[PDB]
């Protein structure tokens, strides 16, 4: 989930990319 | 782009900004 | 009204009022 | 949507919450 | 409504969100 | 305090209400 | 300008601005 | 008030200050 | 559109957007 | 400048990074 | 003014605030 | 740095000042 992919762990921004719709 | 821990409404925000039109979904759980 | 500044905001109260059910952004 | 209904009136966090999954 | 620790301009904005018209006290000492 | 009960603790959204005017 | 949009702001810079001292918000 | 002052006027931290406790 | 408001939105994107290479705020 | 490419109309995060160092 | 700890998205708010017409460089590097 | 002063360490509002241009 986004949460342990980009708060616990860093995103890029392709990443951060995935949680959009 | 910044490469660091991103938070609660602060990662919220960041997808605000980064999916843009598309927007996006904040499914935390 | 500038609808991007207010979607900003609006994600923010959503972030709070959601919490764990979370929500979908879709302009 | 809650663009129109909430960016040129105040919503409550009540109304707001008609938004939440 | 979240569950979760709220601090600073974070918790201010919760107490001007929740407390609408009513306003609210930030008294942090 | 605030702080205390919310910053260090857990508030809920009546714990959080108790510091409106 | 929508006041309700800025008096988040507001908020927020008398958070940074008053710190200890703290400050009423009574709209 | 703070909104009629600071909502269509941009004001200073100094100009802010007086709003504090 | 108040400016002032849009430039706080502005820094806190371009924080994001900049990351480490930084900006300057030149109004 | 930025206020007035971007405070009218919105700015992408590309948009937006020209105005980075 | 508040004393404590200026991170991120707040400290270059805070920057923002107290530079006003100024403006200021961020430089995190 | 401006990160080094006043997010590891604690800044006054001079230090602070000391990033405006
Ligand atoms: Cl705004
Ligand atoms: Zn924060
Ligand atoms: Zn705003």
């Amino acid at each position: 989930g986004i949460v342990e992919q980009c708060c616990t762990s860093i995103c890029s921004l392709y990443q951060l990319e995935n949680y959009c719709n | 782009f910044v490469n660091q821990h991103l938070c609660g409404s602060h990662l919220v925000e960041a997808l605000y900004l980064v999916c843009g039109e598309r927007g996006f979904f904040w499914t935390p759980a």
